[PDB]
């Protein structure tokens, strides 16, 4: 039984679905681990590091995937419509585990189904305590929240902390985090430890206590509490927007009228830019300046932390796969009664099986 | 049916310990009790007691929630341990000082198959001589289930705010 | 009595030698403060805020400097030879206060001398306690220390802090700061803030205690040779090749585990000492980052190139020029305050005039030329 991990071919993707640690666990389970040469370079994982953990290096993607019964990768495989038929490289009857984007990308699900590949879309992992260790949404977005603050501090022309010096005092940076999910919470924590004053807002009620549990202040006081948001936004140096709703466009939280009222030198980090942005002035993969405000909209923020993101992603993959390996006969049998298997399996043995995708 | 306790009671128990494992959780963050917690550790370590911290991978409400707050209170990394390297030490622990944690310690995770937390690895705080829970009420954690340990014979509940309790616990000590 | 502040024209310079606060103080001393239009854009200081503080806005650089009998600048004036003759815009007889770089830029000194301009070089501020408030080197380098960590974190593909997570533990980053002067202390503090384990080293013995009080661990190399390391002004000296090998060996243990190396070491009047050779970067982990803050002075790492990020041996070597200007909106108000503190004691109140007391060692050590005569031995 062979498992294979190719290089990520999508522009700007530097993560890889493997680490030296996870290679050791896979060989211990009975797998022959194969990975394409150069696959981990973006994540600071050399070919030498993988071989030392028990992996074999294939020189091309085709050779890596040719005989593999299990395929791990981070982003969904490219189809022939995208100009590079990666699904054709995957062996017929094989198992694929990755961030598939299955509900918004039916064509890749169809194409895999033609080759009778069983595909598990990791983003559809059920939200149960048992599966927190298998959850790629949490692990990857957490590092994005951290990154958002590092990117904000880089683009900002003042220091985050207050500094009392012989020449005078410079005040702290003021940060406003919109959306207090996983990314939002880590952004608050990273902003606060750097010495910034940190405000936050969110529609969910329980989140106020979460903001306060990191030393942030929640923006509080008929629907016009946008006044209270504006009052803080006008004083804000870095605004980090993290609000999304899967399968839908991101909600507009900072309008253009709102950015005109911000002070010059201010920056907005729009982490929701791939779903249309929480700010309409944001543009994928660009830093635009409007009304004296930098609106930063990098794509694939987890890949900006590829070297920590890759070990975590591969561990999520490992935690998902491990319960289904029976060494008694060196095979994987994915138990169907397992909620993690049924909730995540999109197609199997030449037919689509997920309720949301079936015709 | 719960063996309740106070600041004075809890201070005897830890001062007469060769080893104490602190188990921080969400409630510790809500109370912002990490400064007073590390304060309690300094007084324990000064007596010659061995102090460590047991960090469950999902303590709090975000990844590294306990880490950033402990780092803010200046607790050294060498004292902080992840679940997998500290779970066996609970056998050798006289007390498990559970401060604002709950789901993270709940044994229904490996006993009750119909439980929401079933399959989630937990910190084995019950292996210690005694367990001290700091929390305001008998209310559940995030998962919304009761914890058998609360009404266990070798458990002591410290009902109150985590910062205030710990501050008061430091006072009873010297 | 007019004081004027033009916009900085040198490529990449976003700082400005003024702030609203400092304008108010200057008006109270009896100055008409004239700032060039748009001069504070890079420092996020608007024309309107300067105006509200009591300044007049001038449309061009020449128009701002025309009637100004004192001028404040960040970097030295460009000469005709450099592209645009700013020295020519300055009125004859006026006094110029700026980061002049007088010792390594004699051409600008004579050009100012030819126009009878009294020039005060702020980098030559004497090393005395009472002049700390006037010291532009410490105010700017302190912020460069902060910025080095932000630049390191930005180029680094991992996170700084330890985080225990359901997907596993992300370990803390390991940072090593070479040279613990003003910039190095702030680098340690900022790395510590972000959750890094911080190592540091320096030739001066007094620095070990400073590192330890910030929560860092000091790398001792030569206990005896570190005692006679400081000088009269609190600076290091040329240690020699023997100590350089001793240092490289002791450092190796941590440098092979180091994720971010920040080098800040300077020696007055000399090239920056080599602390991380090309051979030492061969031993560093892939994805590691070196921030060479001494790059304009030669570099603590010879692979550094000014204004560029070099990639070699799987290691990013970063050598941004003018690091203080990467924090221009904090650097500017502090630079403006350095100048104010230097100028304030010499303002003769009830004559609305500026008499720079010659007996003051703050004035004597700083002055490079006056009334058409180069005064300071150089
Ligand atoms: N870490 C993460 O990224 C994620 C974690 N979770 C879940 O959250 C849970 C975290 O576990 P754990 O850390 O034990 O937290 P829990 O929610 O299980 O327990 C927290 C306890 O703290 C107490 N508490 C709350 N406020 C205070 C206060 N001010 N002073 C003293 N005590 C207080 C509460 O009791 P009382 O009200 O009586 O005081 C409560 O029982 C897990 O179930 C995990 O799966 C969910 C999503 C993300
Ligand atoms: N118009 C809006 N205004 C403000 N916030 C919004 C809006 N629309 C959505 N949000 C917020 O944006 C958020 C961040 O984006 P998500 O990727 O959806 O966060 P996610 O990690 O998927 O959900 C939060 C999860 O993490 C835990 O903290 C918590 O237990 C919860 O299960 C959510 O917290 C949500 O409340
Ligand atoms: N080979 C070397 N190895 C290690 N450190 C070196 C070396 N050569 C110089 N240094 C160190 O590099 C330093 C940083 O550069 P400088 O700008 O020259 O130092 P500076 O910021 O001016 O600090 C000097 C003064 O300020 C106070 O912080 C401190 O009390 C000290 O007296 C000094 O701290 C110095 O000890």
């Amino acid at each position: 039984m062979k498992i294979a991990i190719p290089k990520e071919r999508r522009p700007g993707e530097d993560r890889v679905a493997i680490s030296p640690e996870v290679v050791k666990k896979l060989v211990g389970l009975g797998f022959e681990v194969i990975v394409e040469q150069g696959a981990g370079v973006g994540a600071s994982i050399t070919d030498d590091a993988l071989t030392a953990a028990g992996a074999t290096i294939a020189s091309t993607a085709a050779q890596a995937l040719s005989q593999a019964d299990v395929v791990w990768k981070v982003q969904r495989p490219m189809t022939a419509e995208e100009g590079t038929d990666e699904v054709a490289l995957i062996k017929e009857g094989a198992v694929l585990m990755c961030h598939l984007g299955a509900l918004t990308n039916r064509p890749v699900v169809e194409a895999l189904t033609k080759r009778k590949i069983t595909a598990y879309a990791m983003e559809l992992m059920p939200r149960i305590s048992r599966a927190q260790s298998m959850d790629i949404l949490s692990s990857q977005s957490n590092l994005a929240g951290y990154r958002a603050v590092i990117d904000g501090a880089y683009e900002f022309a003042r220091a985050f902390p207050m500094m009392m010096t012989a020449a005078g005092t410079v005040p702290p940076a003021r940060v406003l985090v919109f959306g207090v999910g996983v990314a939002g919470l880590q952004a608050i924590a990273t902003a606060k430890r750097l010495g910034a004053v940190v405000m936050a807002t969110d529609v969910r009620a329980a989140t106020k206590e979460q903001v306060e549990s990191l030393g942030g202040k929640f923006i509080t006081v008929r629907k016009k509490q946008a006044e209270a948001v504006l009052k803080e936004l006008v004083k804000t140096d870095i605004a980090i927007t993290t609000a999304l709703i899967p399968g839908k466009p991101a909600p507009v939280l900072i309008t253009e009228e709102m950015v005109t009222k911000m002070k010059p030198g201010s920056v907005i980090i729009d982490l929701a830019v791939e779903a249309g942005g929480n700010c309409p002035l944001s543009e994928p993969g660009k830093i635009v300046v409007k009304h004296g405000v930098k609106i930063v909209g990098h794509t694939n923020v987890p890949s900006r932390v590829a070297a920590d993101a890759s070990p975590l992603f591969a561990k999520n993959l490992l935690n998902f796969l491990t319960p289904h390996v029976d060494k008694d006969t060196k095979t994987l049998v994915m138990k169907l009664e397992d909620e993690t298997v049924s909730g995540t399996c999109v197609t199997r043995d030449g037919a689509i099986v997920h309720p949301a995708l079936t015709g | 049916s719960v063996k309740a306790g106070s600041a004075e009671d809890a201070a005897f128990i830890m001062k007469n310990a060769s080893k104490v494992i602190i188990v921080p959780g969400y409630g510790m963050a809500v109370a912002q009790a990490q400064h007073a917690l590390r304060e309690m550790a300094d007084v324990l370590k000064k007596e010659g007691v061995e102090v460590s911290y047991a960090i469950h991978p999902v303590a709090g409400r975000m990844p590294g929630h306990m880490n950033v707050l402990l780092a803010e209170a200046n607790v050294p990394y060498d004292e902080v341990f992840e679940l997998e390297e500290i779970n066996s030490s609970f056998q050798t622990a006289d007390v498990a000082f559970v401060i604002g944690a709950n789901d993270v310690t709940n044994p229904a995770a490996k006993t009750d198959p119909s439980s929401p937390i079933y399959g989630m690895p937990i910190l084995d705080v019950e292996k210690a001589g005694t367990v001290l829970f700091i929390k305001r009420s008998m209310a559940s954690g995030y998962a919304g289930v009761e914890n058998e340990l609360f009404f266990r014979n070798n458990t002591m509940m410290l009902f109150g705010d985590a910062k205030k309790m710990t501050e008061q616990i430091v006072q009873a000590m010297n």
